């Protein structure tokens, strides 16, 4: 069963197994019973632990859900699975990835005074292909002024570092001045809405880049998989891969009592009847019940 | 001679060839909404797996295929934004009757695509005359639910809607791409009212109308709710309860269209509570309450759960700059309230976040002794996306449960409360706020 | 068919490392 | 498939005029694997006239 | 038997999903009895 | 979908544009007469401009049924669609067995029939192990898990670098 | 098998016919077999006349005598003029060579 924090969780989440949870927890709540009082408690350390460990069980069905476009030609498959993923962001209880990374930013770099101790703790999330381009320059306006570039903004030794940030980041392509205009708005409606027509083109190339960039990642792993196991004599093949799939059954065996390993080999069950449904009628497929 | 379920095994053989083209594909699913095929998915999945498979795509079979997925109420989100591919190739090739169905039916599905939009609005915008009013419903339908907030279609599309009278199917699709992106204005929305008097040949606009007013709360207009009352049987169980919701929202006390309306839902509850969403579930405890009208006991006492669940989970799905308004307008209500320290108001809005009576969690709820006075923060997407800025009608929703619960719900809107220096006027903000609902605080 | 579970997080956002293409196709053409 | 590989196969080889002889086949070979096994007894037969 | 269901069929097989759970059925109520128990 | 969807019998399909299935509406005032007609069978019914807006009031929701999973599926469908491309190359292989005669076994040189009846055996190496299509599927099981770590990203399952490079100039230039 | 398509069993059966068409030589010895649309009509004619009792010695030699002179096809068509030392023959010029030298 379900602790009650688990389904609110689900309940804008779309994968099968969370919604049979959830609709077996509305059909016990038809037959009168209590819903249980969700907890006032768990302070913000822990609050934003079991954020991290709830949205990733709504993150891990989904992401198995959702086709990878491998070999595919244009754009619109590659922004499918671009917008597949957005969604699984916000059934998951993410935001915006723009609005979640840069929340990321201001969280690691709360104690910075020094924009090098900013591009030291906002490392793991920036491209080192960028840290690098705004370490360079760093060192630059570090030149001019012989004493440390502040985080402050106030301060004109950053603003002539954030004139030379600025002809950064147009090196790498992305608008930075758009996307300084989305984030921060305008007075009237009718100007704002010319400059998020234009983030927005900025931001749908971008997260295709990304994606796509991971697509291309997986086509060229499958096919050093694949041309590593093509050089391989077929007997070789049929016992490695019988040594990897019982030595995975066996891990699965050894434990016992965990739900992991009770879901584990009834999912094993269940790929054995999808192959023995198809062997019964093979140009109808798996017969579902209708 | 007259065989319907001959000619579907003639279409699944069709579809289940190896080589079937893009016409093929097409008309096998414009065939499957003119019979009207919700019973066999199957054949809907065989038709829609060779959808994503065509290669060829004109003008012609793009929209045809479009047109029978929208219509016949068919969703496969990997099909059908792939389908935007061909769409942004073939956006100049095609006609405007035809730009409009590809838009309400890739913007209906929830396509992200900003390019498709932002050319297919650039081409209304452009074009404007070249367009029918029903045409421009389509594409502000789609632009608005493909997740794009374009305001420069909305205003040329206003200033079509006040030019020609339109129809009432036009005019609801427009009140309802409005609704969603939260505008409001009404000088638009009463050019679009007055297409509610001829009658309407179908509920599923009048609901759809319904739900677009109250969203923006805006009141029930006498033709609509009336229109309800007699066909509230041609509305699904989703569907009539966001009629219902969008009736209350805008204040109606019609109580027997709110008979109509729960006549529909609660046997469909009882048949299967779990098929509905539990955000709709929660959109008909709104509706039980504000017009008042009964369900029955299995039924009223459930959905009274389902807003308590449905409130925690957006609780839990917080915008975290939601969060950030929240935990400082209850630091401005521990200020108010009195508490000049940081150990005061860290210790007393810890004590702000008792229990609601349904099983949620209030975050600013304040009791002395029999008064229950809850605090609300509503922060900008529950905010109207023009200039004056009033929130949207799903705040006097969440109120006025609250106050059937026995609380005095005063709203700060962060439209107001964020333009305030300091946290001394951001506290007198907030105890006015409060003195306005209930004086005894 | 089946796969190890693993249950870890990703805290860097880095590139998606595109590995070497394969002599496969040149070493069968040969 | 495999079931029309085993009467074809069998099609083939019950015809008896598919037996391969190397003799019809390759006439040159047939008869110089004659005149080796020929020639080593040609050698004997040197042998004992020298003898 | 023979035919099970859609919405037995439409999940994901071999996902995590419930070493997720496993770890936040282990590590939350493991770091309750941390935080409460905490002086440096 | 939405819950209102606002389609039906206005600027609809009037024709089909194959002719594997022939499509006729009779466009009345209230109702239309359909006429279908796929292979040996017709249909005509007749469904009023208020049938086709109860059609999307139920939503169909189609959703694969895959053996273990739509990632793993479009990954062992890849792992196909390239053991084509090798098997392809397989097809352009010359026919060896047209030399093995002995017309071929006695005028060659004694070492170039070992490398030629080598060359042969290569080949059956080679065709025996890109038809060995059952063993695809657990290759897509090496593909999954590192894909599905990544995914699991404590920032966002769709994040990358140019968002996060894009986000950062939102960050660094603007005051602090 | 072509990108997306399947394969025709009405393919992989032509496939299995350019095999098992290599199995036949490329010239052979056409060695008759005595049919039963004949080897009845003949054993028909021999219980005519009474020899039914010895009508499986009849066909027999009809059957050896084409047998004998078999002929070489290469191509379906007759080779004219082909002869061949078979592989009983060379082997009994063996065996006599080797009981003269031996001797």
């Amino acid at each position: 069963a379900v602790s009650k924090k688990e389904v609110l969780y689900f309940l804008s989440s779309k994968d099968a197994e969370s919604s049979t949870a959830v609709k077996s927890y509305l059909k016990s709540l038809y037959a009168g019973a209590q819903v249980e009082a969700t907890e006032t408690d768990a302070s913000e350390l822990i609050a934003q632990l079991e954020k991290k460990y709830l949205s990733a069980q709504v993150v891990e069905p989904g992401v198995h859900n959702i086709a990878l476009p491998l070999g595919e030609s244009g754009s619109a498959p590659v922004k499918r699975y671009a917008a597949e993923l957005f969604n699984l962001g916000a059934q998951a209880g993410f935001e915006c990835p723009f609005i979640e990374v840069s929340k990321k930013f201001g969280q690691e770099t709360a104690t910075s005074e020094t924009v090098k101790d900013v591009l030291n703790k906002t490392k793991s999330y920036v491209s080192a292909d960028y840290n690098a381009a705004l370490n360079e320059v760093l060192s630059s306006v570090e030149a001019e002024i012989n004493g440390p570039v502040l985080f402050d903004g106030k301060t004109e030794g950053f603003k002539k570092f954030a004139a030379k940030a600025k002809a950064v980041a147009v090196s790498r392509g992305l608008p930075a001045d758009t996307i300084l205009a989305y984030c921060a708005g305008s007075a009237n409606e009718d100007a704002a809405d010319k400059v998020s027509k234009e983030f927005f083109t900025w931001f749908e190339s971008a997260y295709t880049a990304d994606a796509a960039a991971e697509v291309k990642a997986i086509e060229a792993e499958a096919a050093s998989i694949l041309d590593r196991h093509l050089a391989k004599p077929v007997a070789q093949i049929r016992k490695e891969q019988a040594s990897a799939y019982a030595s995975l059954l066996k891990r699965a065996e050894t434990a016992k009592g965990a739900k992991w390993a009770e879901k584990y080999l009834e999912d094993v069950k269940a790929v054995q009847w999808f192959d023995a449904s198809v062997a019964e009628a093979p140009a109808s497929g798996p017969k579902v019940a209708a | 001679e007259n065989d319907v379920p001959a000619i579907l095994k003639e279409i699944d053989s069709l579809v289940s060839r190896e080589a079937v083209s893009a016409k093929e594909v097409s008309d096998a699913a414009v065939a499957l909404t003119y019979l009207q095929v919700k019973a066999n998915r199957r054949l809907w999945g065989k038709v829609l797996e060779k959808a994503g498979a065509a290669q060829d795509y004109d003008a012609a079979s793009l929209t045809n295929l479009l047109w029978a997925i929208n219509t016949g109420g068919v969703e496969h989100f990997k099909t059908v934004a792939e389908l935007a591919g061909p769409a942004v190739s073939l956006l100049p090739s095609l006609s405007p009757v035809q730009l409009s169905i590809v838009v309400e039916a890739l913007g209906g599905a929830g396509v992200k695509n900003y390019e498709l939009y932002n050319k297919a609005s650039a081409v209304v915008v452009s074009k404007i005359g070249e367009f029918k009013p029903a045409e421009i419903a389509r594409v502000l339908y789609g632009v608005a639910f493909g997740g794009v907030n374009d305001v420069a279609l909305a205003k040329a599309a206003g200033k079509v809607f006040a030019s020609t009278e339109v129809d009432s199917r036009t005019a609801a699709q427009a009140l309802y791409a409005l609704a969603k992106l939260g505008r409001a204005d009404k000088a638009t929305v009463d050019a679009l009212l007055k297409s509610f008097k001829k009658g309407t040949e179908s509920a599923s606009d009048a609901a759809a109308a319904s739900f677009a007013l109250g969203s923006l709360s805006f009141k029930a207009e006498k033709a609509i709710v009336d229109a309800l009352k007699a066909s509230a049987g041609d509305l699904a169980p989703a569907q009539a309860v966001e009629a219902a919701y969008g009736l209350a929202l805008s204040g109606a006390t019609d109580a027997e269209a709110f008979k109509a309306l729960f006549g529909v839902v609660a046997p469909a509850i009882e048949k299967a509570p779990d098929a509905l969403e539990v955000s709709s579930l929660a959109q008909l405890h709104v509706a039980s309450t504000i017009s008042g009208a009964k369900l029955p006991a299995a039924v009223g006492s459930f959905v009274a759960k389902a807003f308590g669940l449905a409130a925690d989970a957006a609780r839990l799905k917080r915008s975290s700059a939601e969060s950030a308004l929240v935990a400082d307008v209850a630091a401005a209500t521990a200020v108010a309230f009195g508490a000049q320290y940081r150990p005061e108001v860290a210790s007393a809005v810890a004590s702000y976040v008792k229990t609601a009576p349904d099983g949620s969690v209030l975050d600013i709820a304040i009791t002395k002794g029999d008064a229950k006075v809850l605090v609300q923060a509503v922060p900008s997407s529950l905010l109207t996306s023009t200039t004056p800025a009033k929130p949207l009608g799903h705040v006097a929703a969440y109120s006025k449960v609250r106050e059937a619960q026995g609380y005095a719900v005063a709203v700060v809107p962060a439209n107001e409360f964020e333009a305030l220096p300091d946290q001394k006027a951001k506290a007198q903000y907030v105890l006015a706020a409060i003195k306005k609902v209930a004086p005894s605080f | 068919y089946l796969a190890p579970l693993r249950s870890d997080f990703t805290e860097e956002i880095t590139a998606p490392k595109v590995a070497s293409a394969s002599n496969l196709v040149n070493e069968w053409n040969n | 498939y495999l079931a029309y590989a085993v009467t074809k196969k069998q099609e083939v080889q019950a015809d008896p005029s598919n037996i391969p002889f190397d003799e019809v086949l390759y006439p040159q070979l047939s008869e110089e694997l004659l005149e080796l096994e020929l020639s080593d007894i040609r050698e004997d037969e040197i042998a004992l006239e020298k003898a | 038997a023979d035919a099970k269901a859609l919405d037995e069929l439409r999940k994901p097989k071999f996902s995590s999903k419930y070493l997720i759970q496993h770890v936040s059925q282990k590590l939350i109520p493991a770091v309750k009895e941390w935080e409460k128990s905490y002086q440096p | 979908l939405t819950t209102f969807t606002f389609s039906g019998l206005q600027d609809a399909p009037v024709a089909a544009l194959s002719g594997s299935i022939k499509l006729n509406v009779a466009a009345k005032a209230g109702k239309a007469e359909v006429t279908v007609a796929a292979g040996a069978a017709k249909a005509a019914t007749q469904v009023s401009a208020a049938a086709l807006r109860k059609l999307s009031g139920s939503k169909i929701s189609l959703a694969e049924v895959a053996r273990i999973s739509v990632l793993h599926s479009s990954i062992q469908n890849y792992l196909l669609s390239l053991s084509n491309e090798r098997y392809q190359l397989l097809s352009q292989w010359p026919d060896f067995t047209t030399m093995y005669g002995k017309d071929f076994y006695y005028r060659a040189h004694p070492e170039d029939l070992k490398k030629f009846y080598d060359a042969a055996d290569e080949y059956y190496k080679l065709y025996e192990t890109v038809t060995e299509f059952d063993s695809l599927s657990a290759l897509a099981s090496q593909v999954v898990p590192n894909y599905a770590a990544r995914r699991r990203s404590t920032v966002h399952p769709a994040i990358g670098s140019t968002v996060a490079d894009g986000a950062f100039t939102n960050f660094l230039l603007s005051k602090q | 098998w072509k990108k997306g398509k399947t394969v025709s069993i009405e393919n992989l059966n032509t496939v299995t016919d350019k095999y098992a068409a290599a199995l036949v030589p490329k010239r052979k010895l056409a060695l008759p077999v005595l049919p039963e649309g004949v080897k009845k009509a003949v054993e028909d004619f021999a219980a005519s006349v009474g020899q039914a009792k010895n009508a499986s010695e009849v066909s027999e030699l009809l059957a050896k005598s084409l047998a004998e002179k078999a002929v070489v096809t290469e191509g379906g068509k007759v080779v004219e003029g082909f002869s061949y030392v078979s592989k009983a023959v060379a082997a009994k010029v063996i065996a006599t060579r080797r009981a003269e030298v031996h001797e």
